[PDB]
């Protein structure tokens, strides 16, 4: 399984990814991934149990969630893999990612409605069902609520951080995980959600297929961090209330631990990944 | 650690209310999920990656986000 930079996909690979995602939507499977993510983001709190977000397990949890979604895509078309969006490089609305043959563009200004691409409401193929309001159409406002995507130099500053995570293991932490998540510092992952706008800025953010490509690049940055810091590993390593320790299992699956997800090469490789 | 004060105002045509419960927000009488971060900032389910300083600021951000749309119960 090789995960490729979206910018490098052939026309046929874009066609097959789009079709596999649309079939997961048609069959009802896609919306349950949206629902799972929203349930966790609503329940994960800084002073209480926290698993998918704002906690050390943010990265293995999304790694496993993306594996679930990729395996679902492969059940429709076995050649499909999740691509990743390097938003430090492809940082304008002119990126091919946002062309009508791939994800479609920004939303119109009156109501944020995406008007082109395979996921535009007008196609009849992308109802927004799992939602927090009456609006049933895909929306985006690329660059509307925040002016810039992270730059490579910003990403590099975060990759240089040696500790994976630190007490109190939440949105107030120092360390790599919370700076990549974005609650502290120059802000990588959270800012990209804000930059896309529309459903991507909300607890039902998997409603936008770009969710997967965003998190596949966050997941690549975790793999890059590991190559930069072979002497660092997931923490905490046991006995932490409310937080998933290295050898504890994670909800909703219950049968996998962060320890089982640290080495991505058990599941996929990247088109290119820097050595240490 | 005491909760923010309650509030009630019309913002961009819509009634927004907040009250300690740990804190509840309503837009036109429909509850809006909000959460407090460790540093005292707030987010809502329609702006969940975007910390703002107060629950009223999160309610106003939600009204901005909604562009007139009814909130669905959570
Ligand atoms: O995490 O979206
Ligand atoms: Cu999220
Ligand atoms: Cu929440
Ligand atoms: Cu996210
Ligand atoms: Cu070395």
């Amino acid at each position: 399984t090789v995960r490729k930079n979206q910018a490098t996909l052939t026309a046929d690979e874009k066609r097959r990814f789009v079709a596999a995602v649309l079939e997961l939507k048609r069959s009802g499977r896609y919306d349950e991934f949206v629902r799972t993510h929203n349930e966790f983001i609503m329940s994960d709190t800084d002073s209480g149990e926290r698993t998918g977000h704002r906690s050390p397990s943010f990265l293995p949890w999304h790694r496993r969630f993306l594996l679930d979604f990729e395996q679902a895509l492969q059940s429709v078309d076995s050649s499909v893999t999740l691509p990743y969006w390097d938003w430090s490089a492809d940082r304008t609305v002119r990126a091919s990612l946002w062309a009508p043959d791939f994800l479609g563009g920004t939303g119109r200004s009156t109501d944020g409605r995406v008007m082109d691409g395979p996921f535009a409401a007008s196609t009849g193929n992308w109802p927004i069902n799992v939602r927090v309001d009456s609006r049933t159409y895909l929306r985006r406002s690329l660059g509307g609520s925040v002016a810039e995507l992270p730059t490579r130099a910003e990403v590099e500053s975060v990759l240089a951080i040696s500790a994976y995570d630190l007490p109190p293991y939440n949105s107030a932490s120092e360390g790599f995980r919370n700076h990549l998540e974005g609650w502290r510092g120059v802000n990588l992952h959270n800012r990209v959600h804000v930059w896309v706008g529309g459903q991507m800025a909300t607890g039902v953010s998997p409603n936008d297929p770009v969710f997967w490509l965003h998190h596949a690049y966050v997941d690549k940055l975790w793999a890059e961090w590991q190559r930069r810091h072979p002497d660092s590993a997931y923490v905490p390593t046991g006995g932490t209330p409310d937080v998933v320790d290295l050898n504890e299992t994670m909800k909703p699956w219950n049968t996998v631990r962060p320890a089982d997800l640290l080495d991505h090469t058990a599941y996929y490789t990247f088109d290119a990944l820097e050595h240490h | 650690p005491a909760a923010p004060e309650s509030f009630d105002e019309v913002y961009k045509g819509r009634r927004i209310q907040g009250r300690p419960a740990g804190y509840e927000v309503f837009v036109d009488g429909v509850q809006l999920h909000v959460m407090r971060n460790a540093d005292g900032s707030w987010i809502s389910v329609v702006s969940h990656y975007d910390p703002v300083p107060t629950p009223r600021a999160a309610a106003r951000a939600a009204v901005d986000e909604l562009q007139g749309a009814p909130l669905l119960p959570f």
